[PDB]
């Protein structure tokens, strides 16, 4: 019975097809690579508030 | 004319200070004139 193991050995291509087959059972996801470089957040603006504009006559 | 007019009041505690002025636009003008002599009485126009 020495021989289970040497079978195993040599038979072990198939599991080339194996991983083939378990890709295509798996499902998929991907990722869309952050971005650094947000080393500078930015205020609105130098913002003074008055009345609109008067309609005078 | 252009009023303005500036205030305060409570929102959930927090005293919140509030200043505004109003003003009118596509206002009617109506010109009534009663009599023409120097006596008499006129509004060259009044806006509503």
């Amino acid at each position: 019975a020495s021989l289970i193991y040497r079978q195993l050995l040599t038979n072990s291509y198939s599991v080339d097809l194996y991983d083939e087959i378990e890709q295509i059972g798996s499902g998929k996801t991907q990722n869309v690579t952050i971005n650094p470089g947000p080393f500078a957040q930015t205020r609105y603006a130098p913002v003074n508030w008055d009345h609109g504009e008067i309609n005078d006559s | 004319k252009a009023a303005n007019y500036q205030y305060n009041y409570l929102r959930d505690g927090e005293q919140v200070t509030a200043h505004t002025t109003c003003s009118v636009n596509g206002v009617n003008n109506f010109s009534y004139n009663g009599g023409f002599l120097p006596t008499d009485f006129g509004i060259s126009r009044y806006e509503v």
